[PDB]
DNA sequence: ACCTGGAGAATCCCGGTGCCGAGGCCGCTCAATTGGTCGTAGACAGCTCTAGCACCGCTTAAACGCACGTACGCGCTGTCCCCCGCGTTTTAACCGCCAAGGGGATTACTCCCTAGTCTCCAGGCACGTGTCAGATATATACATCCTGTGTAT
DNA sequence: ATACACAGGATGTATATATCTGACACGTGCCTGGAGATTAGGGAGTAATCCCCTTGGCGGTTAAAACGCGGGGGACAGCGCGTACGTGCGTTTAAGCGGTGCTAGAGCTGTCTACGACCAATTGAGCGGCCTCGGCACCGGGATTCTCCAGGT
């Protein structure tokens, strides 16, 4: 009965979003929610990694920045970043 | 270098925009082959451009090109990886809404 | 007199229907089998959940499928249509599996 | 089918903001598939290394090797403006015959 | 019970099978041996980090997790299972 | 009266989760306010172009649902994804189709 | 009549001679050149530590080293003694590496 | 300035590394691959290499951040700090 | 009131404290148990002796009193376990082993 | 500019294997990467043994199942038993 | 050379301690390198599994892989030992007469 | 296998001689299995191993694998390193003892 | 079809000499050690109930064994052009300075950002329910493979 | 006389309708974790200074690269034999489905106390220079191993 966490319903609102009238199973969703596992864990090593060879204490999103332009290849590491550097001025300037 | 700029290029003037109101004639012929989409044979819209050779899709079309076929181009047969290769051209939109809405 | 089909149709059939489809292809109960034997020798009276059965043989086809699939290079590159055990020890010398 | 439009409707979507005259040879950067001037983009790639609207940076060291020339584009202003071409070409001549050098270009 | 002859349980029609979907058209008869001593080494390899796992997690089942950690610790990651 | 930190970034993935688990999960003493923003829209960006891909593989074969088989075909025929992802393995996805030129009939 | 060696005896010398030693086999000033052709694309007005130059270098030959071990594999392999670009591109295939 | 300098990989410097690889025998068009299959491995490390210069904002590049790019790859490279 | 070493209490040469501190200041773990540096100390230790008294038999093979990259390499190129160990690892100025195929020997 | 490294136990070492032997600057530098190496891996795995079984110490057990899990062979067997004796001499004293 | 050596002497080196007698077709554990006799190591191992001596584990879960017989050192013992091995071989073909 | 026959699960225990008893011996009675296969002379710090029960001179084993095949001399078996031998401490006190 | 002798060219061995890098010493200051308190992570006993192992018939589809013939694996031969060995002539890497200065490395000061604490309520997860997307079944209809047979060059 | 396009037979593959059920998708009540306000201190940004090391010029000596030629052995195509594969048939084995009963062990809770973090004072281990001989690098010489082609049979 405890508790287990997942990204299932966010995973769904992003597919309604792309294809409004298109399902999943469950299969499919377990195989999404290891993708996105799989991404946030290999940013977050190479991001400590960062902080640790220049002797600093925190995590800032210039490192996370710096992490995807090393980790994803081609167009998609510029897309990713012009989406961060969107979210982060939208959330800022609230 | 390929891009030097020519001896007339080095003084070129600006050409000055027409302000005098005359009527301009276009026919439907006139601007047929280029206003065309190469595969659905039809006009374009929503047009997407590629990175490479400049050539212009509907996103439909290029996109079920890519899909089941050969990644390159319909036109000149250079390769293209996916999608995010192409971007879109809102000015031929806007272009077309305004000669032929 | 039957309608016999010369020799080689009948593969290039079943390897469109095998790649058209997502199935496992080895039994399940014989594969189980395999697995507890293997299991014996390094600690005693061993229990296993159904899904970790599963992802082995998952995982053991999925690596036997691409080894094929580098060995039919291999056989292909010295002229021949026909694999034989010394294309599977160059593709895993090559691949660093040896 | 049928039909005529007027010239500034069409305006807006011909000149070049650096120079303010039609379009001529266009060229197009692909960071963000913006028209201009080859002369003007030449010159304008020189002291910086963002365009000219956005701000978008052409290329990290080299912008001039993310500029493609656009036919359609220049095609397509040729047929509209009335007496462009003529005048391009004359301009041309004028300025090329009284230079005896370099017949060949 | 001590089992025993197992291996031969991977029959000549499954490597058949598994050849096909490799997109392999002929196969020499002395190539089922082969395939079952491979089979046999990837199998021990992953088995054993698996137990060293649940040995040390001080559990008497293995479970799927512990067969997933195995498997990424050779650079083998599977999507699928949790 | 509270608003959450995920429509303030115009986001679906949860914020504060991720900034959680940034802090739990043993990577720097301090973890900054933009990191986990950051992260969560890279997260979203990738997560929505496979579904995207995988999408339209669905839709080719009439089918309203997406399989396993579907996101397979999706990732292996995208150039930059198969690369991010060469050394994964999807359960029930089979292969690609593909034979050979010198075994087809002539 | 002058003394000359019949072909493959001073190829099997010179084997015999660069498998024992461990010096550089790639002049230093090319590399040097190369490496900064290579990086003005990157940053503009570069400046390099010499044993940075020196660490690529290093690292660069035992690359090309290591795949000419896997491309004579590969040419023996189809009953010849001449490697050439497909037997690269098999081995670089199978590697994972295209 | 810099053009043109993967020429500068000449024809016998191939040979002898292709020697301590333990080939008898070369064919003639082994040389151009060979250089084209060098240049991507170096606009790949170096590529990584000016990330990590660039992060720490800095305008020289060290030792240790070429070491760093060749772990990302793969290759952990030992003697050089 | 003699400052006495835990290397000392120990029975090794490596530093125990030394060791204790990267690990406590790494990002591994919140806490470090006592005896998980000594561990690690002592397995550092060993797999170091291993790989020096195989490169000392090689230097000394070669007469000669100074272990150089040579005789690393020889000495980890040589052993089936320290290969499988450091299969993915370049060892500047070291080399390779002497081998011709049979195939392309003469006669 | 205080700086450190594993020179000296290491010379230490290899004069208790090797009475009369030398050792160049540049094979040091090796054996200091190697040691690093070593301790970074071993470090690491035992990190991620703690944290799939939601543990916040690592210990002496954790560093003896990373060592089980990353060394080949003979050599985890004898790495195990030096660890071992290690700290049963160091607890008894 | 010649020498006059007391078995007294060479009593422990040649002597089982699972039934407190000589060796008789000895078999060592590979792992300690303690000998013992074929009847003695397994009919000891079918309950244990460490050895008896060193308190070492033999296997994780069979330990009869790892013993082996020592032909050498059972022919040492034997070839050592004055008037055993006829002994033995009289008391083996003995038994085999009294039955069937 | 190991499995025991039907006269192996009765065999009597040979008694010890406990009474102080002399024996003769001549160095070359032992002559054959007290010698090194390589540098034929007497063993010191002997090393044996484990697959094939084998033994040698720790020096003479060392170098053998170092400087040639890593197979055994004498049987031709597979044998990785100097990890896959054992030394034996009763042989060599056994020696120690029996030839002064 | 195999042998030997002898000339030539290359690798190994041996002193002998000179320098420079490795082993060693000495003063000092920063990090490891001892001693004390405090809070919680982890050990352990006990309890619930899920799921893993074992057993038994019954169909039936896959596995197993057999036979014929065909096409592919492998050796042999002949051909020719591509690559190796070696000699001559050019190019330019390597090494010894000198001169300058860009920026890497450190220090000091200040304030802004992130951790820790406490209150409180909405986002997300575990159950439960019900239609329809997809599988399963039958039956034509269509598209490939193979072979006989005329017959044209 | 032989290639060769053609046509009729017969498999297998694709397609449209019927239908059956079980898994996707939604709703719901509750409780745990994200959000808001407050406080305090140290990490990092900033400005200034010093001096190591990177970049540039130049002149020289000489080993390495470039060009060319000639001939032999290695890649490549073709032909023939034969035997091991594939295809199809008629038996035999064991996977698989459904159902059953049993209980070992994974997943929780609740005490509770030993072990690791934190702080402060004290000093000895370890690091930055500095001096200096002995291992090793280099040069010339004699010995030693090994190809290669002419007889010799
Ligand atoms: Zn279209
Ligand atoms: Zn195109
Ligand atoms: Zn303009
Ligand atoms: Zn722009
Ligand atoms: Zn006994
Ligand atoms: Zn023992
Ligand atoms: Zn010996
Ligand atoms: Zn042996």
């Amino acid at each position: 009965r405890k508790r287990k966490e997942s990204y299932a319903i966010y995973i769904y609102k992003v597919l309604k979003q792309v294809h409004p009238d298109t399902g999943i199973s469950s299969k499919a969703m377990s195989i999404m929610n290891s993708f996105v596992n799989d991404i946030f864990e290999r940013i977050a090593a190479e991001a400590s990694r960062l902080a640790h060879y220049n002797k600093r204490s925190t995590i800032t999103s210039r490192e996370i920045q710096t992490a995807v332009r090393l980790l994803l290849p081609g167009e998609l590491a510029k897309h990713a970043v012009s989406e961060g550097t969107k979210a982060v001025t939208k959330y800022t300037s609230s | 270098k390929t891009w030097e700029l020519s001896l007339y290029e080095l003084q070129r003037t600006p050409q000055e925009a027409i302000t005098d109101g005359l009527e301009i004639v276009v026919s439907p012929r006139s601007l047929h082959s280029e206003l065309m989409c190469p595969i659905c044979l039809d006009m374009l819209k929503n047009t997407m451009t590629t990175k490479e050779c400049l050539h212009r899709f509907c996103a439909d079309c290029i996109i079920t090109a890519l899909r089941s076929g050969n990644k390159e181009c319909p036109t000149c047969r250079k390769k293209l990886v996916s999608k995010r290769s192409l971007r879109p051209d809102p000015n031929f939109d806007a272009l077309i809404s305004k000669i032929y809405p | 007199k039957p309608h016999r089909y010369r020799p080689g149709t009948v593969a290039l059939r079943e390897i469109r229907r095998y790649q058209k489809s997502t199935e496992l292809l080895i039994r399940k109960l014989p594969f189980q089998r395999l697995v507890r034997e293997i299991a014996q020798d390094f600690k005693t009276d061993l229990r296993f959940q159904s899904s970790a059965v599963m992802a082995l043989q998952e995982a053991s086809e999925a690596y036997l499928v691409g080894l094929f699939e580098d060995t039919n290079l291999c056989a292909i590159h010295a002229k021949r249509v026909t694999i034989m055990p010394k294309d599977i020890q160059l593709a895993r010398r090559i691949r660093g599996e040896r | 089918r049928t039909t005529r439009i007027k010239i500034t409707e069409l305006n807006p979507h011909l000149m070049c903001v650096l120079c303010g005259g039609y379009f001529i040879d266009a060229t197009t950067i692909i960071e963000c598939l913006h028209s201009f001037c080859k002369t003007c983009i030449v010159r304008y790639l020189e002291t910086s290394k963002y365009c000219p609207i956005c701000d978008v940076q052409v290329h990290k060291t080299r912008p001039l090797l993310n500029i493609r020339s656009d036919k359609t584009l220049q095609d397509i202003v040729y047929k509209l403006v009335p007496g462009l071409f003529k005048n391009e070409m004359k301009r041309r001549r004028d300025f090329y015959a009284a230079h005896p050098s370099a017949d060949a270009a | 019970k001590v089992l025993r002859d197992n291996i031969q349980g991977i029959t000549k029609p499954a490597i058949r099978r598994l050849a096909r979907r490799g997109g392999v058209k002929r196969i020499s008869g002395l190539i089922y041996e082969e395939t079952r001593g491979v089979l046999k080494v990837f199998l021990e390899n992953v088995i054993r980090d698996a137990v060293t796992y649940t040995e040390h997690a001080k559990r008497k089942t293995v479970t799927a997790m512990d067969v997933v950690y195995a498997l990424k610790r050779q650079g083998r990651t599977l999507y699928g299972f949790g | 009266k509270a608003k959450s930190r995920s429509n303030r970034a115009g986001l679906q993935f949860p914020v504060g989760r991720i900034h959680r688990l940034l802090r739990k999960g043993n990577y720097a003493e301090r973890v900054g306010a933009g990191a986990p923003v950051y992260l969560a829209a890279v997260m979203e960006y990738l997560a929505a172009e496979v579904l995207e891909l995988a999408g339209n593989a669905a839709r080719d074969n009439k089918k309203t649902r997406i399989i396993p088989r579907h996101l397979q075909l999706a990732i292996r025929n995208d150039e930059e994804l198969n690369k991010l992802l060469s050394g994964v393995t999807i359960a029930q996805g089979g292969v690609l189709p593909n034979i050979q030129a010198v075994l087809l009939p002539k």
